[PDB]
């Protein structure tokens, strides 16, 4: 409530004041990338991100309606594709390139330093080479971020409950309202709202599957004793097994 | 410890 | 060209009549169940539809315009999917009820004879009910199915040379009038404005799950590969194996 | 060449 009653102006406005700062890496030039060290660089980082990003979430319309315990596992499923979709939203302007951090931009050819990522690398950049093509705004980036925190878990969550599910696609309905709406100011047709707004959440899907694999991805490291992560970041890992 | 439980309450 | 001239009606009856038979299980409903005879009867199952789907493929609009290997990819990439959003389609009606065939309804805890299968059937279950509370309609099925076939894989083709890129911007404009013919039945249902583009929203975003329920599916199926639970096809392999995990 | 490459052609 109050989120539902926001104009489509004020979810904008809303969700570009929430948007968390761009962070660091603590990357040392002074030495040489190993599978090891690379793997500590990006997981400190998305260790960092990912306090920012639960602070984020608080500031999302509706978000702290939910009960601590459906807001604990929205964001345990989504926190990888939110992590994801800013990664390529920071890319979109360094073709070949992923923008992890301003001192951190890799290429494709330094993500096979880890055993298995390049794969991931790829998917990404595609991703941010899409965005890029369909020349995606700040004000339906925010959007869709915020869609995919209140979407991804929202299906696997009876009783009432059966009213959380509904406040959370009222709030979804109002961003897809804030999206036509975004588009219609650009000056796109009737036609081309739409077939816009499906092809942004269609890449939703994509973003859903390179999540998928890099969960994996990173449950093996931890497996294989490559790198130690940070307590929160065992327990979001561990949200998904 | 839920971390995540703890951090969204501060 | 030629599927890009169709109409939002044609587009609609021609998914129609590309539709894909509604196949039996061998189920021998007289035996009780075992981890090993369910996993049989469900890969057969599988593996059967797998035939019919390649061929339902063919049909949908502008696939038989892409070349060979793309074709192989996104069917690769999606097959599971397909099968997934087929089975909840027709689980809808069916509460608490997966029917993988007319002859083989089969309730959650039955997806607890299999290790690790009840947690997929719950996904299958709550995405059937989302569709119920919907009110999903056929024609709407039917688009939300090809929409899979396309898109799923369009995003992991290699780019460059020429006839790739022509690839992609293809299959995207054929995804685009797909979505003109959800539209155009939502609007025929008298949906307002803005009814139709939540609609749309509401539809697409339940593929993001599906995405998600055929990755776990995938890890499930490999599991039970490995662990040697079932015999697998060749056929049934070699899309488990384009996933390589 | 693979079962799907086959079945696609036939
Ligand atoms: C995408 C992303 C965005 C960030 O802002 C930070 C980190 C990450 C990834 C970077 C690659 C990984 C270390 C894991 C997921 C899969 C790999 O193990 C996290
Ligand atoms: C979803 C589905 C739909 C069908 O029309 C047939 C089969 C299936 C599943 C049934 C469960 C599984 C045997 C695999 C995927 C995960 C399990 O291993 C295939």
């Amino acid at each position: 409530s109050l989120a539902l009653s926001l104009t489509a102006d004020q979810m904008v406005s809303a969700l570009l004041d929430a948007e968390p700062p761009i962070l660091y890496s603590e990357y040392d030039p002074t030495r040489p990338f190993s599978e090891a060290s690379m793997m500590g660089l990006l997981t400190n980082l998305a260790d960092r991100e990912l306090v920012h990003m639960i602070n984020w979430a608080k500031r999302v319309p509706g978000f702290v309606d939910l009960t601590l315990h459906d807001q604990v596992h929205l964001l345990e499923c989504a926190w990888l594709e939110i992590l994801m979709i800013g990664l390529v939203w920071r890319s979109m302007e360094h073709p070949g390139k992923l923008l992890f951090a301003p001192n951190l931009l890799l290429d494709r050819n330094q993500g096979k330093c880890v055993e298995g990522m390049v794969e991931i690398f790829d998917m990404l950049l595609a991703t941010s080479s899409r965005f890029r093509m369909m020349n995606l705004q700040g004000e339906e980036f925010v959007c869709l971020k915020s869609i995919i925190l209140l979407n991804s878990g929202v299906y696997t969550f009876t009783l009432k409950s059966l009213e959380e599910k509904d406040h959370i696609h009222r709030v979804l309905d109002k961003i897809t309202d804030t999206l036509i709406h975004l588009m219609a100011k650009a000056g796109l047709t009737l036609q081309q709202q739409h077939q816009r707004l499906a092809q942004l959440l269609l890449i939703l899907s994509h973003i859903r599957h390179m999540s998928n694999k890099g969960m994996e991805h990173l449950y093996s490291m931890k497996c294989k004793n490559v790198v130690p992560l940070s307590d929160l970041l065992l327990e979001m890992l561990d949200a998904h097994r | 410890h839920k971390i995540l439980h703890r951090l969204l309450q501060d």
